[PDB]
Parts: structure tokens; sequence; C-alpha cells
């Protein structure tokens, strides 16, 4: 059985930690909702 | 139960202790999460029941109590924030410039941030605080790190 618990407000935070790159990838989406890389 | 707008953890007592299987967004009386989090099962909020209303395995999305309400989109240029809600950890905003998933049916923004599986359903927001999609369905690249699509539904 599943239950939900509040975890916070949805707001933009000024001075949040900035991380992560921006890759451009060729991908395919199958009927099961799974993404895969095309090369 | 609790219907206040915000980000929520999705928990289960079926496995060892209380385990966080994902995250979701409550907006306008509707709870929004990824399909793989709940598999379309009913949810509890205190003494109240949340019944699925719409879902789609290919989009990997599901809404409870009403139709999908989130319609903001990434503008294709600006930085965004993942409001990551990791298991057992406080909600934390992480700012990133999205990459792109290029498909035969069009392009979609992607966020290159790695978090535990139970973080799926965490919202991605724009500078106005609008939810432009949920985090948690994506791919593992050459290196071994995770890249999630910015998955958004359609507000009918
Ligand atoms: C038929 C379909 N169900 S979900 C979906 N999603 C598309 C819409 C644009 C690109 C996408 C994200 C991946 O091919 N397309």
């Amino acid at each position: 059985d599943m239950y939900i618990e509040r975890a916070g407000d949805i707001t933009w935070e000024k001075d949040a930690e900035v991380t992560g790159n921006s890759p451009r990838l060729d991908v395919a989406l199958d009927e099961s909702g799974d993404f895969s890389l095309v090369e | 139960g609790e219907t206040t707008d915000g980000v929520y953890r999705v928990m289960t007592r079926r496995l060892l202790g209380s385990t966080q299987v994902g995250v979701g967004v409550m907006q306008e009386g509707v709870f929004h999460t990824m399909w793989h989090v709940t598999k379309g099962a009913a949810l509890r909020s205190g003494e109240g029941r949340l019944d699925p209303y719409w879902g789609d395995v290919k989009q990997d999305l599901v809404s409870y109590c009403g139709p999908w309400k989130l319609d903001a989109a990434w503008d294709g240029l600006s930085e965004v924030q993942l409001l990551a809600v990791p298991p057992g950890e406080r909600a934390k905003n992480i700012q990133t410039l999205p990459g792109i998933f290029k498909t035969k049916d069009g392009d979609i923004g992607a966020v290159a941030l790695d978090y535990p599986a139970g973080t799926s359903g965490s919202p991605i927001l724009d500078k106005c605080g609008r939810v432009i999609g949920l985090y948690g369905n994506g791919v593992v690249i050459k290196n071994g790190s995770y890249v999630s699509a910015i998955t958004q539904g359609k507000r009918e």
C-alpha cells in the first residue's frame, strides 16, 4: 500500500547549487516507456 | 487528507521499514507522478484515498483525483532547477542547464543529474516556479551516469 507525505513548496531558490552538464543525445522511446541510446 | 500544493514523497510499507519509491506534485487538487513509481495503484494521504484518474505507460505519467494540470514547458534556452526529494533527505533545489534528447518524433529537454531511484517524480521548475516536467525517466550514457528526460504531460 502506498502513501504520500509533504516534502516542501515548489519555488525557485536564488543561490541554489549549480551543477550538471547539457549533453545532446540521439534517443529512442519504446512502447514500454523506456528510453535507449541510438548510435 | 493533505491537498495543499507542493512536492510530496511517495512511500510504501510493503518492503523493509518505510521505503520511498518516488515523488510527486500536488497542484490544483491533483497529484502528479511518474507511472513507474506507483504502477497506477491507489494512494493514501492520511485517512483519504487518491484514485488514479489518467495514466500512460509510454509517457510514464499518472495523475490522481483529476486530469493532468501541469502545462509549463522548458523554453529551450534557460537554466532550470530540479527540486530533488531524495529518500530520507531534505528537499534540495539543484540548478542546471538542460541538455537535449533528440528523437524521431522531436526534441525534449534532458537533465544530467544522478539521484537514487526513489527520487523519480521530483519536479523540474522554471524561474517562475512553474513545473515544466518530472525527473526520473531517462537513460544511462557511455560513462555510466544518468540523464533524465524533462517529462511533461498535456493539460487537456
Ligand atoms: C507517442 C508518444 N508518447 S510519449 C511521446 N513523447 C515524445 C514527444 C516528443 C518527443 C518524445 C518525448 C519522445 O519521442 N510520444
